[PDB]
RNA sequence: UUACU
């Protein structure tokens, strides 16, 4: 039975959610105090704003529990498609 | 991190799949400090990344506006890092100590070297038959379980408020009961 | 609990869920029971919602946000001096457990907690609750099955009266076992309903009836032609189509259980027909019943006219769903056909034989067969072309309002006048709702019955029957209301009459 | 004779079934028969059915004819009459011939209307039962007449025409010629053969002229022996040989551009064509099956009730769909994952409109303050606040059942769509926020109209002006009807699909939790983890019902049979733009599949209307032509047909040869049908501003049109009717008669107020603040006159120089004076204007609703609303409002958000009325506003003002001609654009139009409710930049009282620093992109055609200020410019005004 | 008496 890491993990998404550790709020600070307006970042505040995603409840209580989880279905990566072109596509590196 | 013996479930003789039980707790607790030894390490990343990006412009001609304002963005992480990992040395660090001395968190996760670690494959062979693998690469999403999201630590840097950030509103930190997880499990 | 049990204490009670006499959860549950009262004065004060729930459910379900200008966080510091009253070392945990009866009867401000708690789910088997998980099985009465087994005595299984029910799986009386076999002081659960494990073509097949097994007869081993009438009222087939029952099935083993409850969603789509045919206002109410070819439906709602108009004191008249398919055969050559309403019923059921098939017939010899095994030898997309070829002769009926066609016919015997006030049609395939005319209640039937099965049992069945079954399930497919056979019955009981 | 004495009734006209439940099903004469006034009467009593039929009809005749838009009936039909008198300068032309034929009875008009008792009554029952609609007719022609599209014997067959359809039904004859009388150009453009036409670049600039050979190919050669056998009988004579004069006499492809416009206004009258909706809701929303069946998906998951949870296409027309939309499923799961869909509820929930319910019972145990609020959306949802989060919530709105709104169009029939209460509104808004992010994926899910110029055609520009290309452009007939519940699956399918790979807790009153699952092949429930989005779109899927039902004055309750797509859901235009995206595109990987070519470029589907554009040989595109069809035609849906090489429409905008065709008629001037919103204020003159700068690209003569809307803005939209009471009555009357007349009326038992009119003098049809309109040349002292203000004019604070240009501003240079002359204002009245300007009436009648509601019943409303929501920290943006405006300056209402809360409640006490004891105290401070400003008036003038005065004079030396006006040389590029005309030399002189302004108000209008035109006020771009440009530092304090996110914040940014070359805050004007579509947004392309001597540079943004005056003053005076440059001088104190 | 984009 391959599902059983969908219980396992189950049981730990539950205990993080319960544990009340990462509560999501609504305001967003990305960047510092009017750099976001200034010209010159406009190609900066492009590469920030397409990776970072807003903080659904849901998964930030998974990524805790995979962390203990036992991993029996190989995990793989979401395929991220970037260029690695501008210098401002450290974001990405920054991400990992 | 470090790598921390499973004392609590041993003794409760729980059901391991190793010799010796250890998980990799990410990192520290922290206590009693001035400086944070974990966001200290995100100090000398970004010192190291500021001379990355300061090549990268300065080979390819770009404005003096471009660097500074990557600059002021590298730092800009800093002062956020340093904000929350008050409360993910304190408060995350306990919860991945409780979570692995649980009934079904049997396999050993991590153990400390990226360079040299592999999950330990066991099998079930048989005599009159194919061996069936524990581990194995199959392609069974529960539904958005195998896809890993590598943008999640954007919300936890910025975008999360944290029983310990907020100190200054009273908050009594909450420790769950222990019956829950244990009759699932 | 979403609803407290011991101001609500009669629901768990239908549940086979009793309540342990008056201690660490004992004491728990007067303290949840104490929230209720206070949170429902809450939501009072301004209707219904109780205002912040976000730093509410952070404290019933959290051991958390203690708070002492103030008016709008009055409420909160008149529960921060509650739920600290009580000293827990954790919070209290909701406990919805998955049961439509059970989630319709949550009040409201239980259910604005529900976005912000993360709670406890308890998941039905089929109903009955099932009685794991610390919650259920430390705070009430962790029962004692009672089959033809475990006889005759409460101190040899080492039973209390504190601690356990015993839930009657003998068959015998239940008034003898309480009385000689020493289960006084013994509450015993009340279930009202019954299931039945039936033999298959395919395998074990678990449905339940809301009938006592004392209602109808059938026990234990008898056939499924005994007493198939009140099955169809009232049965559920829990399993996945094709479930693969027959006539020829059996019993494996009978056991009481709840009365399944109908429908929430699918009692108010049927509710508006029971509301148009009452109505002065509204002239000729329509009910579109649609199934598969082998629901066995013209047996059942032929019965459901006999309950309507009975408690309705009009006139109403089922079309008996074939009644194109008959009447076209006998008039594709008249000009002027006879549209009304006597002359529609005098003609079907059974002698007549339809025009698709007609149609079908001829059409299963171009690909000649007519056998039902030679039926199965084809395959899929070989199938599959042929029921694309069976369409084109359904859209010729269908696409314009000729004298002859499916549109002229269900508007001309609804107008008029000899035709009763609420005529009953009944669509076999999907889009037939372009045809049909006119309504807002258009219901979809599903039976106790693997159709297929009976059309492999028809008793002059052949392909032709089987052949448009399974046209008609590749133009039907689940988009509208599933209705089940005794929710129908079950409405005309609860509205209120004049 | 069928006009002149029309028959009797004939009751087999309107028949019924043998019952009485509804028409007769396939009855002709759908619509109102023209069958003589008088016959029509009751008999028989007040029962027994067929006598709600005759006073419905009465309905039909007396009341669904009328719809003026401004003034009464006869007001209008007097405006036209008028204006071609004063254009033409005489009376012999025939189309007053047609008002004195039609209707002459000697001592009064054949009918009026009334307003006050709402019917037309009638004075003469002799006269035509469909008179009532030739007012609009005679009106509409008469538009033509003036707009230059008709001429006056052209008028002739338009007439003859229209009254040939009014022999036995006047809009059953005129729909059945408005499929033929169009599709003639094909032909017509055929035969031209060889025509000249300009070409376009990828950035839309003219880069070229090419002579492109229009004979349309050989397989739509024989679409013409088909169609021209049904124009032949279909049509009247002599219409008909007026189309067979255009097909055979054309020489140019603008040739055929003069014919086409002008036969289309033959078709049409732009009446909105109404009747009782119980006769159009056989035609309009019953539910066709074309032919295919749809067949049905192999069912992978169900739950415990037998019914669709996941679901595959197996070998049909979906599983063509599903192979190119089922690819989206993994990356829509992050972007469906990642709103908070609580968030988009509330924010959809605006737009305040009805509930079904009429509350109940239950209306009196809310409050009787809320029970007259309970018509809205946001308001609906507030009572019921505390059932949001309960799953009975939607099952006790499956019981209500859907009733019917009807709207209708200008050409189309009269349309029905369905106004779901907000709980099936519910169930339709995941499917919406689903299908709505494959439009940022898909480029070819396509354009919304917020471009409102030449953005929403400079796809269509291109690729007709290009090589080796066949166009096709696909109405599907009715799109409503079509959509089965079969076919309405293959969407069902997409959004299922997502929503399992996503991860949604709770979307509502639902749960993220472990529900038994059906898996198809397996035996036995195996329970999968749903998430909310699963559950709420498997019930919504599941459950639907799609059953219209009006109740009927005739008839008890008619219920649509249904089936069709209940147009009003949330994805309704999700819904089929999704579909037909799936079906077009997903044939190019099944064509692809089975070894033939794609060759299908850029396709822009915003649904119904289907364009996709094709390339190879005439035969490869044409083998892709048909497949697009036929999968087309067996996914159940009649696409009509269209097709040819050089022809393309989209979203009722005709591209043709790289020009672009009008569609005149389809702005009607003169017919509303809205029964909310109703102006006749400062508001129905911007109701006609709107409405006449549609018709100037679509125009043959827009100085013509200039003076239609003068008259009709000066004799319809003149008076202006209050109820005062009678003490002030008197004084009322004796201030205001001072300056303008004002009307007196016949006094008053035993209601006590008096009516009184004022009469609105003609200087305030020229005001800044009132009627906006652009004048004609006035005279000065002595007087050399003013220029004449032309289409191009802009208007809010420019009509303010127009008060100053009459003062000679040439002069008043010379004097060195911001004197005025209060003698030549006030003789011709501009005096008696601005006081009518400063009395306000408009905000005073809001002043005083304003008065009336406690702020103390809204706010518990209010703060309920909230609670369904974010959930906290909306409090963040009202707190951002706040600390804005008291640290700095004003951020005005609307826009901040939770004020935007308080805002959409606020419309239903707009709505639910002026009356009568409110009305009282109107009167009562209006006249207190009276005799304060009436004690003394002059013109106030204001410091903020120098800051016109500023005019040029003309030079001997010529301008440049920029090189695309010898490619739009020939041939018509629009239609007022024909060589050497005011619009084509507004396009060369001015030139140009840029890409890289309206890309980015493109870029912003996807933020904030985009459909069509959009026009530049946009009040949070401007407000945005008044702290933009001057102000911010506190620039990131008001973003979160938008709350605008981190990626809607980058937005409108880029479009604040790209407008800090051009212009001024401090100098207002404000234009349409609808008034100028080629012409330049920028004032940077004027600043070619006006040199300013250097020492007038004066202060910082006092470069980026003087190219708003090279800006105007070009489009201002465009009909008296020979090709001159002229050079500006300036008064000294606007030279010093600027300094500061 | 009145829908959504
Ligand atoms: C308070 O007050 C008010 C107002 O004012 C009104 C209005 O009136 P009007 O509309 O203005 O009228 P007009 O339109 O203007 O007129 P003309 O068009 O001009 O001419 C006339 C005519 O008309 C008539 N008349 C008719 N009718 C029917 C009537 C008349 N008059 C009167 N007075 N009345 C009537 O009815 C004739 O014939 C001619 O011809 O109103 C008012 N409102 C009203 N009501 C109401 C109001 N508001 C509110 N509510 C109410 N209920
Ligand atoms: O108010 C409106 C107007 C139009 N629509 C839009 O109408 C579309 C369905 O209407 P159709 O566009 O399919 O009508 P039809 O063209 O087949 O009718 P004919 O010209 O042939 O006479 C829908 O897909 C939708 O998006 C509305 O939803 N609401
Ligand atoms: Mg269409
Ligand atoms: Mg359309």
């Amino acid at each position: 039975y391959p599902r059983l890491e969908g219980i396992i993990v189950q049981i730990n998404t539950g205990y993080v959610a319960s544990a009340n550790v990462i509560r999501p709020v609504s305001e967003k600070r990305y960047f510092p105090e009017n750099l976001e307006q200034n010209q010159s970042a406009a190609r900066l505040v492009s590469a920030v704003k397409a990776r970072a995603s807003e903080a659904d409840i849901s998964s930030i209580h998974l990524a805790i529990a995979r962390e203990v989880s036992p991993m029996f279905n190989v995990h793989e990566l979401k395929k991220i498609a970037e260029s690695f072109e501008d210098p401002s596509s450290i974001v990405v590196v920054l991400e990992f | 991190g470090f790598l921390r013996t499973d004392d609590l479930a041993i003794a409760a003789n729980f059901p391991r799949a190793s010799r010796n039980p250890q998980t990799y707790i990410p990192y520290t607790n922290q206590r009693g400090t001035v400086t944070n030894e974990f966001a200290s390490r995100f100090r000398t990343i970004v010192a190291t990344l500021a001379n990355v990006v300061n090549e990268r412009a300065v080979q390819d001609d770009m404005q003096k506006a471009t660097r500074s304002c990557t600059k002021q963005w590298l730092r800009h992480l800093e002062t956020q890092f340093d904000n929350i990992a008050v409360a993910h040395t304190d408060h995350l660090s306990v919860v991945y100590a409780t979570m692995s001395n649980f009934m079904l968190n049997f396999t050993n996760n991590f153990s400390g070297n990226h360079a040299t670690f592999k999950p330990d494959q066991y099998v079930i062979t048989s005599p009159e038959g194919s061996y069936k693998p524990i581990i194995e690469r199959q392609g069974e999403t529960v539904d958005g379980l195998t896809i890993i999201d590598t943008s999640i630590v954007w919300p936890i840097l910025c975008q999360c408020t944290y029983p310990l950030v907020r100190q200054s509103i009273m908050e009594e930190i909450v420790y769950p009961d222990p019956s829950t997880t244990l009759s699932q499990s | 609990f979403a609803i407290d049990p011991l101001k609500h204490s009669k629901l768990y009670e239908e549940y086979g869920l009793y309540l342990r006499p008056h201690a660490p959860t004992i004491r728990s549950i007067k303290y949840a029971s104490l929230i209720h009262s206070m949170l429902a004065e809450h939501a009072a004060r301004h209707n219904g919602t109780l205002i912040n729930p976000r730093m509410y459910a952070d404290m019933i379900t959290l051991g958390n946000t203690k708070v002492t200008a103030i008016v709008t966080y009055k409420a909160l510091t008149e529960m921060s001096t509650l739920i600290e009253s009580f000293r827990l070392p954790s919070g209290l945990t909701l406990i919805i457990f998955d049961d439509e009866k059970y989630q319709s009867l949550i009040p409201n401000y239980i259910n604005q907690l529900i976005a912000y708690t993360q709670p406890h789910i308890i998941p039905t088997w089929q109903g009955i609750a099932d009685f794991s998980d610390t919650y259920l099985r430390s705070y009430f009465k962790r029962p004692f099955e009672l089959t033809a087994s475990n006889l005759a005595a409460p101190q040899k299984h080492n039973l209390s009266p504190m601690t356990r029910s015993i839930f009657n799986n003998t068959g015998r009386e239940d008034a003898v076992i309480r009385k000689l076999y020493g289960y006084g002081e013994y509450v015993f659960i009340k279930y009202e309903g019954c299931l039945i494990t039936w033999t298959g073509i395919y395998g074990e097949v678990t449905m339940m009836v809301n009938l006592s097994k004392r209602d109808l007869g059938l026990d234990v081993g008898d056939d499924y032609l005994k007493e198939y009438k009140k099955l169809l009222f009232y049965g559920v087939i829990t399993d996945a189509i094709p479930s693969g029952i027959s006539t020829r099935s059996t019993i494996m083993k009978i056991s009481p259980h709840k009365m399944m409850n109908p429908s929430g969603g699918a009692l108010a789509v049927l509710s508006k027909f029971l509301e148009a045919v009452v109505s002065t206002n509204v002239i000729n109410a329509t009910l579109v019943v649609y199934a598969e070819k082998g629901a066995g439906k013209t047996s059942f709602l032929s019965t459901y006219a006999e309950q309507l108009s009975l408690a309705s004191g009009q006139v109403v008249g089922h079309l008996s769903s074939d009644a194109y398919g008959r009447w076209l055969a006998k008039t594709k050559d008249i000009e002027e056909p006879s549209f009304a309403y006597d002359y529609v019923l005098s003609l079907d059921t059974d002698d007549n034989e339809s025009y698709y098939e007609q149609k079908a017939s001829e059409l299963l010899m171009s690909h000649g067969i007519s056998e039902v095994a030679q039926y199965e030898l084809l395959s899929v997309r070989k199938k599959i072309k042929m029921m694309d070829e069976m369409n084109e002769v359904l859209i010729a009926q269908l696409e314009n309002a000729d004298t002859h066609s499916e549109r002229n016919f269900y508007y001309m015997v609804s107008t008029g006048k000899t035709t009763p006030r609420i005529l009953i049609v009944e669509g076999h395939f999907n889009a037939q709702d372009a045809t049909i005319a006119r309504t807002d209640t258009t219901v979809l039937l599903r039976t106790i019955n693997d159709t297929t099965q009976a059309m492999r049992d028809r008793q002059r069945g052949g392909v032709v029957q089987l052949f448009l079954r399974d046209t008609y399930y590749r133009l039907l497919p689940a988009l509208h209301t599933t209705v089940y056979p005794f929710e129908m019955l079950e409405s005309i009981k609860r509205w209120k009459w004049v | 004779n069928e006009i002149i004495n029309p028959k009797e009734y004939d009751p087999s006209d309107y028949p019924l079934a043998e019952d009485e439940s509804f028409f007769k099903q396939g009855h002709k004469y759908d619509y109102l028969v023209t069958f003589r006034a008088g016959s029509l009467t009751n008999t028989y009593e007040p029962k027994t059915k067929m006598y709600k039929l005759h006073a419905a009809l009465d309905k039909l005749m007396h009341v669904k004819q009328r719809k003026s838009r401004f003034a009464d009936l006869w007001r209008e039909l007097c405006a036209v009459i008028a204006s071609l008198d004063v254009w033409y300068q005489t009376t012999n032309y025939p189309l007053r011939t047609y008002v004195k034929l039609l209707f002459h009875k000697g001592d009064e008009f054949p009918f009026y209307e009334s307003p006050s008792q709402d019917r037309i009554i009638f004075n003469d029952k002799s006269v035509a039962s469909i008179l009532p609609t030739f007012v609009y007719t005679c009106c509409q022609v008469g538009t033509a007449i003036m707009s230059g599209i008709l001429t006056h014997v052209e008028s002739i067959v338009a007439m003859n025409h229209f009254l040939h359809c009014a022999k036995d039904s006047y809009i059953d004859e005129k729909l059945k010629i408005k499929g033929i009388g169009r599709s003639w150009y094909q032909e017509a453009l055929h035969n031209v053969c060889q025509a000249t036409v300009p070409v376009w670049s990828q950035f839309n600039e003219v880069i070229g002229h090419r002579t492109k050979s229009t004979s349309e190919p050989h397989f739509v050669s024989s679409t013409f022996i088909s169609l021209r056998a049904k124009r032949a009988e279909l049509l009247y004579p002599e219409f008909n040989a007026y189309i067979n004069r255009a097909i055979q006499l054309s020489k140019t492809q603008n040739d055929v551009a003069n014919y086409y416009a002008a036969c289309r206004a033959m078709t049409n009258d732009g009446t909105f064509l109404a009747t009782l909706t119980e006769l159009s809701l056989d035609a309009a929303v019953f539910p066709r099956i074309e032919q295919h069946l749809v067949t049905r998906p192999a069912v992978l998951m169900s739950n415990t009730r037998h019914e669709s949870l996941k679901q595959k296409y197996t070998n049909g027309v979906g599983s063509i769909a599903q192979s190119y939309l089922s690819s989206f499923t993994d990356e829509i799961a992050k972007r469906v994952n990642g709103r908070h869909h609580d968030e988009a509820w509330l924010n959809f929930l605006t737009t305040s409109s009805p509930g079904r319910k009429l509350t109940e019972i239950e209306k009196l145990e809310v409050g009787g303050d809320v029970a007259a609020w309970s018509n809205s959306r946001i308001v609906m949802q507030a009572v019921f606040a505390r059932e949001y989060r309960t799953p009975e919530r939607i099952f006790k709105s499956l019981k209500a059942p859907i009733k019917l709104v009807e709207r209708q169009q200008s050409d189309r029939r009269q349309r029905a769509i369905s106004g779901l209460d907000n709980d099936r509104l519910f169930l339709s808004f995941m499917p919406y926020t689903i299908g709505k992010q494959i439009y940022e994926l898909n480029d070819n899910a396509a354009q919304g109209k917020q471009a409102g110029n030449a953005f929403d055609i400079g796809e269509m520009l291109y690729w007709t002006s290009q090589r080796n290309v066949l166009l096709s452009s696909i109405d599907v007939a009715g799109m409503d009807a079509s959509v089965t519940t079969n076919t309405k699956d293959i969407y069902n399918t997409f959004v299922l699909d997502v929503a399992s790979k996503c991860t949604v807790p709770r979307f509502g009153p639902y749960y993220a939790k472990n529900m038994e699952v059906f898996e198809a092949g397996n035996r036995q429930s195996q329970v999968r983890y749903v998430n909310a989005a699963w559950q709420a779109c498997a019930l919504e899927a599941a459950n639907s019902q799609t059953s219209t039902s009006y109740e009927s004055e005739i008839f008890g309750q008619v219920k649509n049979a249904e089936g069709t797509y209940p147009s009003g859901r949330a994805d309704t235009s999700t819904h089929h733009t999704v579909l037909l995206q799936g079906l077009v595109r997903g044939n190019e990987l099944k064509r692809a599949s089975d070894g033939k070519n794609s060759c299908l470029a850029t396709i822009k589907i915003l649904g119904d209307d289907i364009m996709e554009i094709f390339q190879g040989s005439e035969s490869d595109t044409y083998d892709h032509a048909v497949s697009n069809a036929s999968i087309l035609n067996e996914s159940g849906f009649a696409t009509t047909a269209e097709l040819s090489q050089n022809s393309i429409v989209l979203l009722q905008q005709l591209v043709v040869n790289g020009t672009f065709w009008g569609f005149a008629d389809r702005i009607s001037l003169w017919t509303r049908e809205d029964t909310k919103d109703i102006g006749r204020l400062n508001l129905a003159m911007m109701e006609l501003n709107a409405l006449i700068d549609d018709l100037v690209f679509r125009v043959r003569r827009p100085e013509g049109l200039k003076m239609l809307g003068f008259f009709c803005g000066a004799i319809c939209l003149r008076r202006f009717t209050l109820s005062v009471d009678n003490k002030l009555y008197d004084s009322t009357y004796n201030n205001l008669s001072k300056y303008m007349t004002l009307t007196k009326y016949d006094k008053n038992p035993d209601s006590d107020s008096t009516l009184m009119s004022l009469i609105l003098p003609l200087a305030w049809l020229f005001m800044p603040r009132g009627g906006e309109y652009p004048a004609y040349p006035f005279e000065r002292r002595d007087g050399t006159f003013t220029e004449d203000e032309s289409m191009f004019t802009a208007r809010g604070a420019y009509k303010r120089r127009l008060l100053y240009d009459v003062s000679n501003i040439g002069e008043m240079i010379q004097q060195n004076s911001m004197a005025l002359d209060d003698d030549l204002l006030h003789e011709y009245g501009f005096t008696g204007a601005l006081l009518l300007i400063d009395l306000n009436i408009l905000d005073l009648i809001d002043e005083v609703k304003k008065e009336d509601i406690s702020p103390v019943k809204v706010s518990e409303l209010a703060t309920s609303l909230e609670q369904l929501g974010k959930l906290g920290e909306r409090e963040k943006s009202r707190r951002a409002a706040s600390d804005l405006k008291i640290r700095g300056h004003a951020l005005s209402n609307d826009i901040v958000y939770g004020y935007g809360l308080q805002e959409k409640i606020q419309k239903s006490a707009m709505a639910t009325k002026e009356t009568t004891v409110q009305s009282k105290r109107v009167s009562s401070r209006l006249h207190d506003v009276i005799v304060a400003k009436t004690r003394d008036y002059k013109i106030s003038t204001i410091p903020a003002d120098a800051l016109h005065l500023h005019e040029f004079e003309v030079e001997d030396v010529t301008v440049d001609l920029l090189p695309h006006a010898k490619h739009t040389s020939y041939s018509s590029l629009a239609y007022n654009m024909s060589f050497g005309s005011d619009g084509w030399f507004a396009f060369a002189l001015l030139g140009g139009l840029d890409r890289s302004a309206n890309l980015l108000r493109l870029d912003v209008a996807s933020i904030r409710g985009n459909y069509h035109k959009f026009s530049y006020d946009d009040p949070v771009f401007k407000q945005g930049y008044k702290i933009y440009k001057s102000d911010a530092t506190l620039l990131n304090d008001f973003f979160t009282a938008i709350s605008a996110g981190p990626k809607e914040q980058g937005i409108l940014l880029r479009a604040f620093a790209y407008y800090s070359l051009y212009g001024n805050v401090e100098y207002h004007y404000v234009l349409s992109p609808r008034q100028l579509f080629f012409l330049s947004d920028n004032p940077v392309s004027a600043e070619r055609l006006v040199r300013i001597p250097p020492k007038y540079y004066v202060s910082t943004q006092c470069r980026a200020l003087y190219n708003i005056f090279s800006y105007l003053h070009i489009l201002r005076s465009i009909a008296n410019n020979r090709g001159k440059r002229l050079k500006m001088v300036l008064h000294p104190g606007l030279i010093a005004y600027v300094r500061g």
